[PDB]
């Protein structure tokens, strides 16, 4: 149709923005049309009118006609009751909750979903602000891909400065600005929610249910939606230090753990790559008060982290002393300060807190049962989320992914002797006391490297292709003699750097000699533990062993070379090994993982591969 | 749609009646 | 107020719609839901400029821009007393609205509004900047002044 009300405009419109997303540019025309006729509903995300009681006092005294804009329309005693009704448990005006509900009438939605009138208000009421937010975060995504026309990828982003950021075009020119209206936004978010369950807990303490459920949905959605729009206008370099202290100060004053945390974690991330990482206000005295500003906290783990990663970001300045000026300044006493800092805040948790946000966030309602137990070996205290129903998208998780890959950089290029005096303090530590278990922070560390390059064989690369940069560096530095953790994680890792079969290929290349791990080693323990057994065993050695076991199918099922090498090389002998093992006394993981690992090799075989394994299984069976 | 006539005007400079 | 909005006098509550519009209370009347009053608005908005610009700003809070360039339009081409810079604001907000989406109507009914109203635009334009320059040239008579200021503060001319 044409004449469609709001909930109809913001609901096609979004079908138009997601068509420019998928490569469609049918409607192009229609779409700027859009734009022009809701100007007044991009300007103001989120803005309730506050309940008033002359419309209140009005409403009741001649509940006979109404008059709304130019249409008239008439009031009942059955319909003025749904009105107070939606007014009172929104705290929305009269004049704008009676508009919502007679939206319901004429689109005749009570027979779509069978509900009472009055409910329907609340949901036609969030729809409103899903689309009208939700759509500004395709318009920004789309003026940022690189993938189409560069004219219209500059016509959404000029149109986002106005019609978003209230920001007048280049060919033109007491109003406030966007962050302070997005933090306010996004206020009125959480008190609305908190009011909710302390309103809903007591008269629960019906048909409401799955109402009440869409409505949380719908709120989770709206905050995630603002929190990107956030972290995209501040990527445009349009924030102050006020907004900052603001941010850090909320932060301070958590409370609890939960989804909306994460979902802040970007827009922190964002704002320290701003301003403390020398890509952004390049002020060298501002950044030094910041540093004693940021170096009360409810939680001290969430202090432990951005100190870390305040710390990571902002010494890349003191590199070299050409391209800044850095006269009358001690090195030394600053680098102590920054070690025993970065030191307090792993002690404190920070990269467990890092590891237990990043399971948290890819948390999936199933996985694939090929790996089960990865990575869920260590000792987690951080509390864990409620297991409520909040799903998580996917630009959250890019951008999450892109963060911690940018921190892994950093602090990689930056702080190689902090890794160093922390792997041999770990190593003496286990050495003076190995019935102790020390600490797991280089474990953890490997860990979010490898959750963080996952599905991204555009950044694994760079391991492969400079094997003299500073990521070769540490890679063939991590594997040299060390403990069965170590080894665990960088197995993990190589297992998860394998998305294609470039990368594996690389890997197979790299791990075998052309010290170091190699192959001979692996199969010189998987046959000693397998003389063991068959003439006990500790947790480690079957983590060890779990672990080649996935890595040789990983490489298996990615690479082609290492498949044709070892299943057929003399020297390793791989299938007797496995064999032997498997028909030992073993739990049923190491079966599993050697059953899989006999798949993988036999992904793709000939007839001599499929006689010789069936010759193998009869004289194994026999 | 522009239409000039030279012809017959109200004098500007002149007062009414 | 209570006792006000709990009533069901219809004539009562015309009667304070006009009181509020009075009074200058666009916070209160603003903030109804009920379409009564866009009804109400409706009948009388082609007959003052105050009534119409209260419903044009009930039709673009719920993004209909295309309606409130209508009528914002008509009642620039209007005979109604109203001022050619007044005329001016309203041809300039139709111009505005029209350029934007709205949803139901035809990307061709959007662009002949806009159209019509940024050509009646320039043509005000023109007629202000004529009408203000008359009045302040010392080299014109007062009388005649007087009678210039009768014909073009009003309806926009033609060229």
């Amino acid at each position: 149709m044409t004449d469609l009300r709001k909930l109809e405009a913001l609901q096609a419109l979004h079908a138009e923005l997601v068509a420019v997303r998928q490569h469609r540019f049918e409607g192009l025309q229609v779409l700027e049309t859009l734009l022009e006729e809701q100007t007044d509903a991009f300007k103001a995300l989120i803005a309730k009118p506050a309940r008033d009681t002359k419309d209140r006092e009005a409403l009741g005294k001649e509940p006979k006609k109404l008059k709304i804009g130019e249409e008239e329309y008439s009031l009942n005693e059955d319909f003025v009751n749904d009105c107070l009704k939606l007014a009172d448990e929104l705290d929305l005006n009269e004049k704008e909750s009676a508009r919502i509900l007679i939206d319901c009438d004429a689109e005749g939605d009570v027979e779509t979903q069978s509900r009472p009138l009055w409910e329907c208000g609340v949901i036609r009421f969030h729809q409103e602000r899903k689309y009208l937010l939700d759509c500004m975060r395709l318009i920004l995504e789309i003026a940022a891909d690189e993938d189409i026309d560069a004219g219209l990828q500059e016509s959404f982003g000029v149109a986002a400065e106005d019609k978003i950021f209230g920001i007048p075009p280049p060919w033109e020119r007491q109003v406030k600005k966007f962050i302070p209206r997005c933090m306010e936004a996004m206020k009125g978010v959480r008190s609305m929610l908190q009011c909710m369950a302390d309103k809903a807990n007591a008269r629960n303490m019906l048909d409401n249910q799955e109402t009440l459920d869409f409505s949380r949905l719908s709120l989770v959605e709206q905050h995630e939606c603002l929190a990107s729009i956030l972290h995209a206008a501040v990527q445009r370099h349009h924030a102050t230090i006020a907004d900052f202290q603001d941010f850090i100060k909320i932060l301070r004053k958590w409370d609890k753990y939960d989804h909306f945390l994460i979902h802040l974690i970007p827009v922190l991330a964002a704002y320290i790559t701003e301003f403390g990482s020398p890509e952004g206000m390049g002020d060298l005295q501002q950044a030094r008060r910041l540093n004693d500003f940021i170096c009360s906290w409810a939680l001290p783990v969430l202090g432990a982290a951005v100190r870390a990663w305040w710390i990571a970001e902002h010494n890349g300045f003191y590199l070299d002393d050409t391209v800044q000026d850095l006269r009358g300044i001690n090195l030394d006493e600053e680098d102590e300060q920054r070690t025993k800092q970065f030191l307090d805040a792993l002690k404190e948790g920070a990269f467990d807190f890092i590891l237990s946000v990043a399971a948290d966030c890819k948390a999936q309602e199933w996985q694939d049962p090929s790996q089960l137990g990865a990575r869920q070996w260590l000792q987690r205290k951080i509390p864990s989320l409620p297991s409520e129903p909040f799903p998580f998208s996917h630009f959250l998780q890019h951008s999450l992914m892109v963060h911690l890959e940018g921190f892994v950089d950093a602090t990689i290029s930056n702080l190689p002797d902090v890794l160093r005096k922390l792997r041999t303090e770990e190593d003496e530590q286990r050495q003076l006391r190995p019935n102790h278990e020390q600490d797991m922070d280089l474990e953890r560390f490997l860990i979010i490297i490898s959750y963080a390059y996952e599905g991204r064989p555009d950044a694994a690369m760079s391991f492969w292709e400079d094997p003299d940069s500073n990521l070769a560096g540490f890679l063939q530095w991590a594997s040299r003699r060390a403990s069965t953790p170590l080894v665990s994680a960088f197995c993990e890792m190589l297992r998860c750097l394998a998305d294609n079969e470039e990368c594996a290929t690389a890997a197979h290349n790299f791990l075998l000699d052309e010290q170091s791990l190699t192959w001979s080693q692996i199969f010189k323990e998987l046959e000693y533990f397998t003389t063991k057994v068959c003439s006990e065993i500790e947790p480690e050695s079957a983590l060890m062993l779990e672990c080649y076991l996935r890595l040789i199918a990983k490489l298996a099922t990615e690479s082609e070379i290492a498949r044709k090498r070892l299943i057929m090389d003399e020297d390793f002998n791989l299938v007797d090994t496995i064999l032997k093992l498997s028909v030992g006394v073993i739990p049923h993981r190491l079966r599993a993982c050697i059953f899989y690992v006999l798949k993988a090799l036999m992904i793709r075989k000939t007839h001599e591969e499929l006689d010789a394994m069936w010759r193998w299984v009869e004289a194994w069976m026999t | 749609k522009l239409v000039i006539n030279k012809d017959m005007r109200t004098d500007l400079f002149s007062p009414p009646n | 107020y209570n006792v006000v909005n709990d009533s069901s006098d219809e004539v009562f509550h015309f009667d304070m719609y006009e009181w509020y519009i009075e009074k200058g209370w666009t916070d209160r009347i603003l903030s109804i839901d009920s379409p009564h009053v866009i009804t109400y608005l409706q009948r009388l908005a082609e007959t003052d400029f105050r009534h119409a610009e209260l419903l044009c700003r009930f039709y673009t809070t719920r993004s209909r821009f295309f309606e409130a360039a209508q009528v914002q339009t008509n009642l620039a081409k209007s005979d109604l007393n109203i001022s050619l810079k007044d005329r001016i604001i309203l041809l300039s907000r139709a111009k505005g609205n029209a350029s934007v989406n709205t949803i139901g109507i035809s990307r061709q009914q959007q662009q002949q509004l806009n159209h019509e109203a940024s050509e009646l635009l320039e043509i005000a334009h023109i007629q202000d900047d004529l009408l203000e320059r008359l009045v302040a040239d010392p080299r014109i008579p007062e009388e005649r002044k007087a009678e210039i200021e009768e014909f073009l503060d009003g309806p926009i001319r033609t060229l």
